């Protein structure tokens, strides 16, 4: 049989094991720390290992230079002499053509700056700047500058000094010629003003002036042609053999991590450890073992499976979110309306963008990979945008009407004149329905809290997490009495004053020495209740930014404002979008209030496993 | 007050004033926070393409602030 | 102005900071080893050769692009609280510098980085024939060191003694205007480095016979002329009365390299407690000891790897 | 009910006054609170993601002084 | 005021303005104490994790400001 | 009042006066925080210049305050 | 003003208007006051542990700030 | 914009000071925002001439609060 | 229209007190915004001592501002 | 006042609001104060521990201002 190593944590050693002796391993038999020493890497299985990492890192070199890096899931299994032998004629060939290309590169980079000055300064002194008896020193000067140096050298070197110039659009290249054992005396001048002598990199800057201006004129035609082709050559390489490389890269990389987990399950890193051998056929084995609602689902099985603590599934996340999420879009002229046709692109394909090819074959301006993870995403943005539409009529329950209010389904005029959700009685209710759920949600999270420690077997924790929810059943008596009086509510004015010893006295049985803490507990209790409330409130004012938008607002309402109002409606459209996107982070925000509280929830305050933020970015 | 269609009235304009308050310093508290995170959402961006989407949440977090100032307003003049 | 911005910019850049253990684990390794190890962080991010050379400069120039290049990133107010700690940078560039125009030695075998004097103005200066001109061609940045540079400049044309005078100057210099930018965690600070500069100026010019309240300037903690009066004629019991310091430490050490790596290490704790204040100047005070630290860490442990030498005498310097 | 109107009144506006300094300061001090919370945030994330959760957490606590504020002014503005 | 939801007298509304301040001053000054805490505790989670509670206790203190302008508008508009 | 509103007199004009104060007072906040950002932001530019657009975007996000402000008084001064 | 019940006099509102003034400079102060030594606070902790009780003692005096202001206003406010 | 008789009335001055005040308060936030980013960026072109035409650009969208407000303003209290 | 409140009364007064707000805000917004440009621009005449005219101009953009509001007011006021 | 009944006094309301200044703006002061030599004191025990009463006289004296305000508060309202 193969013998076969395996890990795990201390924590699920028993959850483990059980999958781990269906799965195919057979003859699992524990193993501690100190039997794993001894068992470290061999010099031999080091190199190997070093030498993995240079075909790795030397297929990233090779690969990045050619083109653009990919890293697909497709490795190739080969030898170490035959990974190295594909690898080095490949990056030979293309090290090679790029520092062509560098060299390239920058001598057109000089020669662009630099061909005329050169021309202009060999012309002036023709066939003097190859002979002894005259010397000759270019420099530029700017048009500010050529009086002061004019002077400068005159008073320096009397008259019997060549000063000339000549232009090129813009300053003056200018050159001086003096005579022969006067070149101190010549510098020393140019020294004062503050001017210095132009001298180009390499043998051009070295060579007479009439010859350094000719080869310029001759490098600047010349490479752009050139370069065309060394590129050319580079393209074809990378489009023939960039998979070469890519598929040595991930192999590599397998072998790569294979021998590191080796090491360090040899210096005894992984608390629970296990051997077990599996015949060659088990081998495969071993690794082998409504769509709005079963849809995401079914990927969250695979942390059904794993728990780490007290906690309970991350599950119950889903649904809290999804009416509140499709309640943030309520419009049905301009707003929801024009969102419906959002959805499309996101779940078909548009080329109206650039970073952004065909979706279909899963090209965005995301990396390739990543745009096929979050195709169930953009399908949950459909349901939520279809879903919408829907609470959108929903909406215009309060606004349309051929009675109660004062605004038909569609005058004829223009849709929509003014909004008929501003009767006081309507906005309270659709405010009061919204609560509602938000309180559901708090009695949820906190009896999931209690069983949190009950099965988690902390008592402090049970004791704290049973207390604090006492106190919500307090704020909504007192609410009561306020939101019905004495009318209503005065069938809880009593019970509001014990509601308010049980906050208390079941808190105080883990003694806690932070008493006044308790006061940030009824804050998480109180925005539960105001996001919710914001959550209806500030969806409904979204539709009323839209009276201006996509509705009367100008003249008294007539033919002609139909197609009048489009030119604010544009100009609104992105700052609406701005708006009403901040809204829909409202449903994490609220998630979040009890989910790193650990409110039936893995987190608390830090600790490995994402926020449901990332969970859901791709589900 | 009324915000049906109109809000005439010397009696409501005493509420409209009062109400005013409220979404200024709202809107004023808003700015401050909002602007600098955008600034700071950029930074993140630009090192590390493994922060682009926390720079993006904080950015929202200001705008709640800004709503609630004129929802409280509505409110009190005639209602959403 | 405004640290908003630049401050958030150097957050996303306190990440990829070299902790702890990178440098536990490069003394277990070679000097093979040591270079793959190298490479993953950000100064392996500009290196550009094997050897010795090569390591020098990949430091350098990763500290030329994401430290020296804070100043510019912001004006005024913001400007000059951030400048005095880039400062002392431009004054090893300038101690350099002043000395290849006045000795006539090459522009070569000196320190250039950015900071708040720019490349060409250290080379605009070093080809001024006059000292007079190469003076105002640095005063065009604008800072504290320039009228620190200006004053002395006046005085002396002699080398050793421009060098003396402008550091003890600008230290004076700096600190009225810091004092004057506020904040509690720059007046911590400041007066921590003055008080290890006067134990420092004490140490490096120890017995040379001349005045100890020469070697104390305001700024002070706890440290006066007769600690220095004492210290200079070679008692390190005056070092043995220094508590209520976090200078409890150099107790019972009388060794001067034992002594002055303890200064290093103090400073750099102060700083390190600093992110309880990060508001304004505090994070990138912290920022700068942190990436100045960590690359004299490297370059360190690359000395002792390439050339073997003993373990001890590196991993002792290596760590706070 | 709690805080509402629909003919509004001279009372009302007076009312109005008083209830609109409680949601504007306490939004300033929620504002400018997170802002420096929000600035810090970037740093929390960036050094671990181990501390990730703790950052969420300071994020959310400035919110507490606005939500309260709301409260006060629909008690006062909503009891007899 | 204590007697306040849809009406009231001109006497009731100026109640409500002196007393509105009390409050909504104190969520000003506590969101001013949490800014300056808060973006402190940041820095402290970020060093080490253990060690959130400090900065917490320390925290905790300016919201024991915020209960006390409830207070005085709660005494001030009328005794329970 | 307004060329949307054809209610005038004194009635409009105490409204008109009151809700000013709000744009106002969200044109400060935005005012104080976009530019601080914007004078960091040359440095960005500065560095940027493939994707200098980045910091014009930050830019505009403040802007959106003030404006969104000066529709809703836009709303509340006339509707017809 | 009143203590118990709201003001029903004209003169008892202004009294209370004024009064006003007093706990909500004093309830800002307060929290002003908190925050430089709140935030550094930590690092009296941070730097000795052993003198963390030095940092919380300096925090409570500014404590003192708003029971003073609130003392006046009890006594003051009752009848005019 | 324009006085006259037609641009010009009672009728229009309660027009006029609720579209004055878009002007005055644009205005207000546009100084501010304009100035640090401004102050800045006059500066780059002092220190690297190649930062001009940047700042240029750059400097525009501050002023876009100013000129926003002003075809509010602008419109309404035209003619007619 | 004009300032008056006896040339048109109580309708008129309203015009007088809300034009006030335009050219007191312009004056604010303005007045701090030369400040920080000022500042700034000690940098440039130190750094380049002939480019004096380049800090004047930079400083002359925030005056436009006042110029903007100031007229506003004077010309509609100015129709009676 | 007294809360008891022994008091009235039309011209002591007008008193009321002028003296809830004097404290309110005393308080915020002695606050901002009592808040820098605080800090300073985290800095002093750092330096030197037995110079903790260095902290302590300086510290004395702000206090000294908010006590001679309620003094001044009793005097010229509630005497009687």
């Amino acid at each position: 049989m193969e013998k076969l190593v395996l890990a795990g944590p201390k924590g699920r050693a028993k959850e483990l094991l059980q999958s781990l002796q269906q799965a195919g391993v057979v003859h699992l038999e524990t193993l501690r720390p100190e039997a794993l020493s001894a068992y470290q890497l061999s010099p031999e299985e080091r190199a190997e290992l070093r030498r993995w990492e240079a075909v790795s890192a030397g297929a990233e070199h090779t690969l990045s230079l050619l083109g653009l890096e990919a890293e697909p899931a497709r490795p190739f299994p080969e030898g170490l002499e035959a990974a190295e032998k594909a690898l080095s004629p490949i990056q030979a060939h293309a090290e090679g053509l790029t520092r062509q290309k560098q060299e390239l590169e920058e001598e057109l980079a000089l020669a662009q700056a630099y061909l005329e000055p050169l021309e202009r300064l060999a012309a002036l002194a023709h066939g003097l700047d190859k002979s002894p008896f005259l010397r000759v020193i270019p420099f530029l000067l700017t048009e500010k500058e050529l009086p002061l140096v004019e002077e400068a050298l005159r008073k320096a070197l009397e008259d019997r000094y060549l000063l000339a110039h000549e232009a090129y659009a813009g300053g003056v290249p200018a050159l001086v010629v003096v005579h022969r054992k006067e070149v101190d005396q010549a510098k020393a001048a140019l020294s004062r003003a503050g001017v210095a002598e132009l001298r180009l990199p390499g043998a051009l800057g070295e060579l007479p002036l009439s010859e350094a201006a000719r080869r310029l004129k001759e490098r600047a035609e010349a490479a752009p042609r050139e370069l065309s082709e060394v590129r050319q050559h580079l393209a074809k390489l990378a489009r023939e053999s960039a998979s070469t490389l890519q598929s040595l890269w991930t192999r590599a990389q397998d072998e790569v991590a294979r021998l590191k987990a080796l090491e360090e399950l040899a210096s005894g890193r992984f608390g629970f450890a296990l051997l077990g051998y599996v015949p060659v056929k088990a081998k495969p084995k071993v690794e082998e073992a409504n769509p709005p609602w079963v849809k995401p689902f079914e990927l969250l099985v695979s942390f059904l499976n794993t728990p780490k603590y007290g906690t309970f599934d991350p599950t119950p996340v889903v649904p809290i979110f999804f009416p509140f999420w499709f309640g943030m879009i309520v419009g049905d002229i301009g707003y929801a309306l024009l969102f419906y046709l959002v959805g499309r692109w996101l779940s078909g394909y548009v080329k109206r963008n650039e970073p952004l090819v065909i979706d279909l074959f899963a090209l965005k301006l995301k990396p390739p990979v990543l745009a096929k993870l979050v195709y169930i995403l953009n399908w949950m943005v459909f349901w939520t945008v279809v879903w919408g539409l829907i609470y959108g009529e929903f909406f215009g329950t309060f606004l349309e009407h051929l009675g109660v209010f004062g605004t038909p389904e569609h005058p004829g005029l223009i849709p929509i004149l003014i909004h008929r959700i501003d009767t006081a009685k309507t906005a309270n209710l659709l405010i009061l329905l919204s609560v509602a759920f938000g309180v559901v949600m708090v009695f949820a999270g906190l009896i999931l809290r209690a069983y949190l420690g009950l099965k988690h077997r902390h008592m402090a924790h049970f004791w704290e997490g049973v207390g604090y929810l006492g106190g919500l059943l307090g704020i909504l008596a007192l609410a009561a009495s306020y939101l019905g009086n004495l009318q209503a509510g005065w069938l809880s004015a009593l019970m509001y004053l014990g509601f308010g010893v049980f906050l208390l006295s079941v808190v105080m049985s883990s003694i806690w020495l932070m008493i006044p803490e308790i006061f940030t507990q009824a804050g998480h209790i109180l925005s539960h209740i105001r996001i919710y409330a914001v959550g209806a409130a500030g969806g409904i004012l979204a539709g009323l930014l839209t009276d201006v938008g996509f509705a009367m607002a100008e003249r008294l309402g007539l033919i002609g404002v139909l197609l009048g109002i489009v030119v604010a409606g544009v100009l609104h459209l992105l700052i609406l979008l701005l708006t009403t996107l901040g809204h829909m982070l409202q449903p994490i925000r609220l998630i979040w209030v009890e989910f790193f509280t650990k409110f039936g929830f893995y987190e608390e305050n830090g600790r490995p496993y994402r926020p449901f933020k990332s969970v859901r970015e791709t589900q | 007050a009324e915000e049906a269609a109109a809000s005439g009235g010397l009696d409501r304009g005493l509420i409209a004033v009062g109400m005013g308050l409220a979404v200024g310093l709202a809107a004023l508290g808003t700015g401050v926070a909002q602007a600098r995170i955008g600034a700071a959402g950029v930074g993140a961006i630009a090192e590390d393409r493994s922060n682009f989407g926390t720079a993006l949440i904080f950015l929202l977090l200001p705008e709640t602030l800004v709503i609630f100032g004129l929802l409280i307003a509505f409110i009190l003049n005639g209602r959403l | 102005d405004d640290f908003a911005y630049l401050n958030a910019r150097v957050r996303v850049r306190r990440g990829t900071l070299l902790k702890e253990s990178f440098f536990q684990e490069a003394l277990d390794l070679s000097f093979a080893d040591f270079l793959r190890l190298l490479s993953e962080t950000v100064y392996g991010g500009e290196l550009a050769g094997q050897g010795l050379p090569d390591v020098d400069r990949a430091v350098l120039r990763t500290q030329a692009k994401l430290v020296g290049d804070l100043p510019r990133l912001v004006t005024g107010e913001a400007r000059e609280a951030v400048r005095l700690l880039l400062l002392r940078n431009d004054l090893h560039n300038l101690q350099a510098l002043l000395r290849a125009k006045a000795t006539g030695r090459p522009f070569e075998e000196v320190l250039l980085l950015p900071g708040t004097l720019r490349e060409e103005v250290w080379r605009q200066a070093y080809e001024a024939q006059d000292p007079a001109g190469m003076a105002q061609v640095l005063a065009v940045p604008g800072h504290p060191l320039a009228r620190a540079l200006r004053a002395v400049l006046r005085e002396t044309q002699d080398l050793a003694r421009v060098e003396a005078l402008l550091a003890k100057r600008f230290f004076e210099d700096v600190a009225k205007a810091a004092k004057g930018l506020d904040q509690p965690a720059l007046r911590d600070y400041l007066a921590l480095e003055v008080d290890a500069e006067n134990l420092r100026t004490a140490f490096k010019l120890q017995g040379s016979g001349l005045a100890p309240d020469a070697f104390f300037l305001k700024g002070g903690r706890f440290v006066d002329r007769v600690r220095f009066a004492r210290l200079m004629e070679g008692d390190y019991a005056v070092l043995d009365e220094l508590s209520g310091t976090p200078f409890s430490g150099l107790s019972g050490v009388r060794d001067l390299k034992a002594l002055e790596r303890g200064l290093r290490c103090v400073l750099l704790k102060e700083a390190k407690k600093g992110v309880q204040d990060p508001l304004g100047v505090g994070l990138v005070l912290a920022y700068v000891k942190e990436r100045e630290w960590e690359a004299v860490r490297l370059r360190l442990l690359a000395r002792r790897a390439y050339f073997g030498l003993p373990r001890a005498q590196v991993e002792e310097e290596v760590v706070c």
